[PDB]
């Protein structure tokens, strides 16, 4: 399973949650930014390592990260 | 002479490799008419062949046992044996071109850093500017030595970005 | 005419004039001065 | 049963110096003008995808048949 | 009345910024405490084509 | 699903498929062994026999053909025998289990020397 | 003493190249596939 | 909003079919269903490749992989202005429900979700990787 983070420089632009294409990030309640809003990465063992996240990310440096780890079926992208 | 070298006039295989150049010209000659146009190239050939050899033999220059003309580039040497016309001048020669031009660009891309819109004039050429900037380059090694004494040349270390250590 | 000549100052158009007349200057010098290999 | 017949439209644009001075005018992308090298050759690599520039099939048909 | 004032030209010091020790100018402050407050654009953009950033009030200086 | 297609599914395919060896199930597993072990043992022998190094030889053709191919037949029951291995180490034929499957290594080892051994009794 | 038999290569190359080879690469392949308990 | 019941007898596209189909796989380890319901028959475009036609009403796919499904998750969605769902269905019959997670789409912010894996500090403050030496395994300064 790789490994990701979200940083307290998230704005909650929501833009890691649509790039993310197997549903790994989601948006919760947040007060430390004016929307409100931060990402979430409850479902890591689904994430496949495509980096398509921090490809949306705006904030510089990068607000949420990806650390490729432990490869698996899913993590591998595998439909065999 | 120098490292083993002799003078190309007094060479043997300096003018040996003369000879040859010149008898294959020849044997290309005697295949056309006099003065037909392919005879009139090869006879220009041969003339600017032997004023070459001339040349490089009036110019004092050294030749190996290849017979061919070797340059000297230690300026201690050139300039004891009178060979500064080799390597040590055109050293000189260069660098006056080099950062003319180097010069040249630098005053042009500070110029128009100043401008609204710096990378349209670095695409457009601003033409006017660009010509008055290449004339007065001429004097750009003195223009370049004030600007390092002045300490107006380099940027200040706290004005450049760099990366995370 | 004036975005005629703004076009010939593209960058494009003025590297060819430049290296056209860069290259004819080198070439002309050594159509009359064959052969440079010592300053001399 | 729609006729074969000739159909054009008169003076449909204008022959001018501007857009020759304004490089990337055929793509929205590359019009508002270069802040890195990347954009010199995304300049070049796109100047001829006539199919990107414009979803018009009308307007891509007469850039080829004069290509 | 917290942070630079709007318009203002302020130099990074954020080491992971694409922008460190460079010149922006301040767009707005936020006033609600938030983590970063501070809003900067700049006139070169960074690898990803962006342009502006948040930074936090330490992490932003007057020029010079 | 999947895309039909005759070649995939035919009843005249279907049917031959079905009494193969390897699909005719209700046979212990030594016993496919062995009649798969012929069928390959029999054949191995002719391409090393016509054009091995000896091939021109008038009768040591024969004999370096057929123990090549013996040979052969001893590394293919290696293979099978540590396939087994690997593969089984915990469904509804006796052959896909680790005590069938090493009946079936084994069967195929007599099988495929008996049928190089017979191949070579054909010659002379 | 030393000096090993004329036929040694005729037994040795074909053991190192042929037969120790299946031995060990068969060994290799039971390991890597054998499962943990 | 409670967790939808699967119903595997839903009808399926009318679909010829393929060879970018399932595998092996879904016969060992798991495969994905996803459901939607269509107001009137339409052409979509099948995440293995080849068009199918969704039926009016409720419409039953299965994929061999994730990611799959939310493929065809947002093209139903952004096109056809759709609100699909799909499940996770293991060999021994048990079926996972997921996407929507808690009914609403992640990128809709929603109240009772519990931030994970976020990190109170920026990329710059994590610690250097002499620090999570001889951990015990290969750790990142991120991790810790
Ligand atoms: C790139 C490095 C380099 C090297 C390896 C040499 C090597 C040489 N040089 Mg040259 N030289 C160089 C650069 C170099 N030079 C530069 C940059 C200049 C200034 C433009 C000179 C100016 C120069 C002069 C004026 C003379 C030499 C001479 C020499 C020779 C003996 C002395 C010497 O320099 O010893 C090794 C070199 C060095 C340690 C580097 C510095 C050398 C200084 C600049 C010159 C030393 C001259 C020396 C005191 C002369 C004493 C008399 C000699 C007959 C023994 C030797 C072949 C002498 C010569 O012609 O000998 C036949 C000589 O008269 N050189
Ligand atoms: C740096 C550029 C350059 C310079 C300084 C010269 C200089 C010279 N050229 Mg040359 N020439 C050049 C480029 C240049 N040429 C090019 C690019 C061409 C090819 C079109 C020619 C074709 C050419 C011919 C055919 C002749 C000369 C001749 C001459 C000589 C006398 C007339 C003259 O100046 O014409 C200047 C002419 C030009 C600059 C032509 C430019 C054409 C376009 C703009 C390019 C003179 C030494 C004449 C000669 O031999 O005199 C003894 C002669 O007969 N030139
Ligand atoms: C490291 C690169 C290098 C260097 C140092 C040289 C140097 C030289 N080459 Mg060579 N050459 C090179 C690369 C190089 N070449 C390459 C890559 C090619 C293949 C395209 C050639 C092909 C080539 C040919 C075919 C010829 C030369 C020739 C020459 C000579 C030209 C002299 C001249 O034009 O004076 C002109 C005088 C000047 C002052 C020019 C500068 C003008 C400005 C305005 C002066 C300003 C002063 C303030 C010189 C010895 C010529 C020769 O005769 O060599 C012996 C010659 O015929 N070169
Ligand atoms: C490289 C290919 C190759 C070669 C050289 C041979 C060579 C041979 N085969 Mg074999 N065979 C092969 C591939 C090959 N086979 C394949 C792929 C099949 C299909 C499974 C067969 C099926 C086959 C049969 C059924 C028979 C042979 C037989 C023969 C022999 C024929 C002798 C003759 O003159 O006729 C000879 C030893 C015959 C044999 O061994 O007779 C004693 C025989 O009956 N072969
Ligand atoms: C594919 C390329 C190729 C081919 C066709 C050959 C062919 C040959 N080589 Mg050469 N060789 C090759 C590559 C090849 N070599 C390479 C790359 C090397 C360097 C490593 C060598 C090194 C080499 C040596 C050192 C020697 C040969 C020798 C031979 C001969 C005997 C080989 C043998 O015993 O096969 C045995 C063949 C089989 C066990 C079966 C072959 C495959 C069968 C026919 C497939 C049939 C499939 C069937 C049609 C499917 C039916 C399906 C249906 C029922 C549904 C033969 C002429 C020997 C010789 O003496 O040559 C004169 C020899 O000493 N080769
Ligand atoms: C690392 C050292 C080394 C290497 C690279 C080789 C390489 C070779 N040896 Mg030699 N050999 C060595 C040490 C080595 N030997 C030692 C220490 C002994 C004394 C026991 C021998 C005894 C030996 C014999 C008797 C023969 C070779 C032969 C060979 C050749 C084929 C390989 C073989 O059969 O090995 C066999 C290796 C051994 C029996 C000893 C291996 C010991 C280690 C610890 C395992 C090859 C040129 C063959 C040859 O000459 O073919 C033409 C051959 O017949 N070797
Ligand atoms: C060091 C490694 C090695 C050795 C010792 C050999 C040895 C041999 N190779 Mg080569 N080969 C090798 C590596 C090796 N190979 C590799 C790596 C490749 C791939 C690049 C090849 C590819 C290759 C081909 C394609 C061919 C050979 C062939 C041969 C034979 C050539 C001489 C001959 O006329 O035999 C004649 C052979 C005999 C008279 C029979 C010898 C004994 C047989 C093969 C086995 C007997 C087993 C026995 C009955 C039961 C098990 C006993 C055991 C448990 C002790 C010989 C057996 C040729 C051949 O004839 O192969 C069969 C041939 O066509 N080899
Ligand atoms: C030979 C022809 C060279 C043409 C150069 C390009 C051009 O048309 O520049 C055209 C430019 C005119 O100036 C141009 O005006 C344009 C107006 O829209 C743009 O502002 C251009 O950026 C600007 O360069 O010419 C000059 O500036 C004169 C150059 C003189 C060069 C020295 C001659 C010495 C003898
Ligand atoms: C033969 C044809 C040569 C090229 C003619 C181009 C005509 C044209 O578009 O003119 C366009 C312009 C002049 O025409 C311009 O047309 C514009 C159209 O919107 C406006 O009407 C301008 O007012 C008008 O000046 O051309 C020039 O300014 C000169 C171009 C360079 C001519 C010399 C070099 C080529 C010979
Ligand atoms: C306008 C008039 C121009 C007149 C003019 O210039 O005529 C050309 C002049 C004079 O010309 C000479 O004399 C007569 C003409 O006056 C003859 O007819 C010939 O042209 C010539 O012999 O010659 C030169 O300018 C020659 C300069 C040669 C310089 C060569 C440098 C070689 C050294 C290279 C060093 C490389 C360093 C890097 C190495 C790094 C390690 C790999
Ligand atoms: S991690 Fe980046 S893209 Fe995702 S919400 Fe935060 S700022 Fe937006
Ligand atoms: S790496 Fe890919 S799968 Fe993982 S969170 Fe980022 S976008 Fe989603």
């Amino acid at each position: 399973a790789h490994i990701v983070k979200i940083y307290d420089t998230c704005i909650g632009c929501t833009q890691c949650v649509r790039a993310c294409p197997l549903d790994v990030l989601e948006m919760v309640p947040w007060d430390g930014c004016k929307a409100s809003q931060m990402a979430s990465a409850p479902r890591t063992e689904d994430c496949v390592g495509c980096k398509r996240c921090e490809t949306a990310c705006p904030t510089d440096f990068l607000s949420v990260r990806v650390y490729l780890g432990s490869e698996s079926t899913r993590s591998m992208g595998l439909s065999y | 002479d120098i490292a083993g070298l002799t003078p190309c006039s007094e060479s043997k295989a300096y003018a040996k490799l003369e000879k040859k150049e010149l008898k294959t010209l020849e044997k290309r000659l005697k295949q056309y008419e006099a003065d037909s146009a392919p005879a009139v190239a090869l006879k220009a050939t041969m003339e600017r062949t032997k004023a070459r050899f001339a040349n490089y033999a009036k110019a004092g220059l050294l030749c190996g046992n290849d017979g061919l003309p070797h340059l000297i580039a230690d300026p201690g040497l050139a300039l004891k044996y009178g060979h500064a016309g080799e390597v040590f001048i055109p050293t000189f020669g260069f660098l006056y071109v080099a950062g003319y031009i180097g010069y040249v660009g630098r005053q042009y891309l500070i110029a128009v850093k100043g401008e609204a819109k710096p990378t349209d004039k670095e695409i457009i050429i601003d033409v006017p500017l660009a010509t008055k900037l290449a004339w007065q380059g001429a004097g750009w090694p003195l223009a370049a030595v004030q600007e390092l004494q002045r300490g107006t040349l380099l940027e200040k270390e706290e004005n450049i970005t760099v990366s995370p250590r | 005419m004036k975005d005629f000549t703004t076009y010939l100052s593209t960058a494009p158009v003025i590297a060819t004039i430049w290296f056209t007349f860069t290259a004819g200057l080198l070439i002309e010098i050594n159509r009359y001065f064959p052969d440079p290999l010592v300053f001399s | 049963a729609k006729k074969v017949k000739i159909a054009v439209d008169r003076n449909p644009v204008e022959t001018s110096f501007e857009k020759w001075a304004k490089p990337g005018h055929f793509s929205r992308t590359l019009s508002k003008g270069p802040n890195t090298t990347t954009w010199i050759w995304n300049l070049h690599a796109d100047a001829h995808d006539f199919d990107s520039h414009t979803s018009d099939l009308e307007e891509i048909s007469r850039k080829v048949f004069s290509a | 009345e917290v942070g630079p004032k709007r318009g203002s030209l302020v130099k990074i010091l954020r080491p992971e910024s694409y922008w460190f020790n460079q010149v922006g100018k301040v767009v707005s402050v936020d006033q609600s405490g938030v983590r970063y407050p501070v809003v900067v654009r700049f006139e070169n953009q960074n690898y990803a084509g962006v342009t502006t950033n948040n930074y936090a009030l330490d992490e932003v200086v007057a020029a010079k | 699903g999947m895309l039909e297609t005759p070649v995939t599914s035919a009843p005249i395919v279907a049917t031959y498929l079905s009494n193969l060896p390897a699909y005719r199930t209700g046979v212990a597993p030594v016993l496919r062994g062995v009649e798969i072990g012929l069928a390959h043992g029999f054949l191995l022998a002719g391409p090393f026999i016509k054009l091995g190094p000896l091939r021109n030889v008038p009768e040591t053709a024969e004999i370096a053909g057929s123990l090549s191919a013996a040979g052969l037949v001893l590394i293919l029951a290696l293979c099978l025998s540590i396939y087994g291995s690997a593969q089984f180490q915990s469904a509804r034929d006796p052959l896909f289990s680790a005590d069938g499957w090493s009946e079936f290594a084994a069967g195929f080892l007599v099988g495929g020397e008996a049928g190089v051994a017979w191949a070579y009794v054909c010659t002379q | 003493p030393f000096v090993p038999p004329s036929w040694a290569p005729s037994v040795f190359v074909p053991l190192t190249g042929l037969v120790l080879p299946a031995i060990a690469m068969a060994t290799l392949f039971v390991y890597i596939e054998k499962e943990a308990p | 909003w409670t967790v939808p019941t699967l119903n595997p007898d839903t009808p399926s596209p009318i679909f010829g079919g393929s060879t970018g189909g399932l595998l092996r796989k879904a016969q060992t380890e798991e495969f994905y269903v996803i459901t939607w319901e269509a107001k009137k028959e339409q052409i979509f475009e099948m995440p293995t490749g080849g068009a199918a036609i969704m039926r009016q009403g409720p419409n039953l796919l299965k994929f061999g992989k994730k990611e799959q499904c939310l493929a065809l998750t947002t093209q139903l969605r952004n096109k056809f202005k759709l609100t699909p769902c799909f499940y996770r269905v293991f060999p021994d019959g048990k079926v996972q429900y997921l996407h929507p997670a808690d009914g609403v789409y992640p990128e809709k912010v929603n109240a009772g979700r519990v931030g994970a894996n976020q990190n109170m500090r920026r990329i710059g403050q994590n610690v250097n990787p002499i620090k999570v030496k001889f951990s015990g395994r290969m750790m990142s300064p991120a991790e810790i």
